[PDB]
């Protein structure tokens, strides 16, 4: 009884994606198949530094004037962006959803850098990253993106190095956005009390003008030890299936299985064709061993000791957990860019809960035994981690001599 | 020769061991330090870096 996520196509190739409900308020928002993996080590950080840029005016609207339009509506404006998906998207009312569009289409397209901003904001981008290193679960994920994709475009950060910020110039990003801005690669995906063919009006109205134009694992290890911090962020992944493969929906499952550290944290970051499947825990020193032990055991079990009450237990956790998410306008909206974006269609929940029910013990332990038994991790520490075992350990520990 | 044998009766079935020894010892010898080098490559490949945060 969901309703579907209805579908068309521009001209331009932007995809114009829309679920409508009765919620009065509506997320409306752009995804662009744009991160940085699709940088060149040379515009590391244009991305991110755009997305800074992109509130700060465009030429019909210059300047603040346009954050202040979006204030007369009291409107809510957010951007992000991952390593390979960038999305800007707007929580309003219903009755806004015209000016809304066109707000969204100047971000994309007519956009203006200010020079004056650019100093500015790499300012901002600078010291954030000189004071984000604060974050350790950001530090320990990007350590290990870094050792697990070393020499490929998805070793580098979206931040960028602080080297590149400095460096960089109006031209560079005008470049990476004259680049990776294309009509065929945008998704306008809308969530809530919005009509379909009232947005597809819209978007040939306003957003029409958009122009229409190997990943590699690599079984590692970072240790960043510094022994002032009072706890240490373990993370151990191996690779990942991809987005297009089903078995993905099979290892959230023994993802909700695991669910001794202070904190532990399951992560299956899914990318084209790759990823990280794994867990992150931040603990003591003096325990560090111990979880890496205790956590190698469950995987370990769940290559060979599978039973069917932990696999439904999982397969419930699974589904209340996408139904959960998905509840409210902006998370529905962000599963319908990234769907199109990845999957290039919106899967529908009906679909999920099949490939939920049709997943056992005996599959979830083959396919555990594919993507975890005797592969080689990539491990990112940071922290007291001299009890952190190194990689043989870690690495006889990834089987056992008893199958 | 027989004063050998006498004060060796063994000579030649030693040898035969001898001869199994070395042929065992060089097909265990360079695998046994494959073997280690494996386990010992990950430590020799460490690239170490001081990152004072300055």
């Amino acid at each position: 009884s969901v309703p579907e996520t209805q579908v068309s196509i521009l001209d331009n190739g932007l995809r114009v994606a829309s679920e409508q409900s009765s919620h009065a308020t509506c997320t409306v928002g752009v995804w662009i198949d744009a991160g940085s993996r699709y940088e060149t080590e040379k515009n590391n950080g244009a991305g991110y530094f755009l997305e800074h840029l992109a509130f700060k005016g465009t030429k019909n609207r210059p300047g603040n004037a346009l954050e202040k339009e979006v204030e007369s509506i009291g409107a809510h404006l957010n951007a992000y962006s991952t390593r390979e998906h960038t999305a800007y998207l707007i929580k309003a009312l219903s009755k806004d959803l015209p000016k809304v569009v066109e707000l969204l289409a100047d971000i994309v397209q007519n956009s203006s850098l200010e020079d004056s901003q650019i100093e500015k904001e790499r300012d901002v981008i600078l010291r954030e990253m000189q004071e984000n290193d604060a974050s350790m679960q950001n530090v320990v994920f990007d350590y290990l993106h870094a050792t697990a994709f070393q020499g490929t475009p998805l070793a580098q950060a979206v931040e960028g190095p602080s080297e590149n910020v400095r460096r960089l110039s109006r031209t560079d990003l005008t470049d990476y956005l004259n680049r990776h801005y294309k009509a065929p690669r945008m998704v306008l995906a809308a969530a809530g009390g919005v009509e379909h063919q009232q947005l597809l009006d819209l978007a040939q109205k306003h957003l029409s003008s958009v122009s229409r134009v190997p990943c590699r694992f690599t079984g590692s290890e970072i240790r960043h030890r510094d022994d002032a911090l009072p706890l240490a962020h373990v993370a151990i992944a191996v690779e990942g299936p991809g987005w297009a493969n089903p078995d993905n929906v099979t290892l959230q499952v023994a993802n909700a299985i695991i669910g001794l550290c202070q904190s532990f944290q399951t992560f299956n970051i899914s990318y084209s064709d790759t990823g990280l499947l794994g867990a992150h825990f931040v603990c003591d020193a003096m325990s560090i061993d111990d979880m890496v032990f205790f956590l190698q055991g469950q995987w370990m079990r769940l290559c060979t000791s599978a039973t069917e009450s932990e696999v439904t237990r999982g397969k419930n956790i699974l589904r209340n957990a996408l139904v959960s998410h998905l509840d409210g306008t902006t998370p529905v909206c962000e599963d319908i860019g990234r769907s199109l974006l990845t999957y290039g269609r919106r899967i529908p929940l009906a679909e999920w809960e099949s490939r939920i029910q049709e997943v056992d013990a005996q599959m979830l332990r083959d396919i555990c035994s594919k993507y975890f038994y005797d592969q080689c991790p990539a491990v990112a520490g940071y922290g007291p981690i001299e009890q952190l075992p190194d990689y043989n350990r870690i690495r006889s520990g990834m089987f056992w001599l008893r199958f | 020769t027989f004063l050998r044998w006498a004060s060796e009766p063994e000579h030649d079935h030693r040898k035969r061991m001898g001869l199994k020894m070395l042929l065992m010892m060089g097909l265990l010898l360079p695998l046994t330090y494959a073997m280690k080098r494996h386990k010992w490559s990950v430590l020799k490949s460490r690239k170490l870096a001081y990152r004072p945060p300055k």
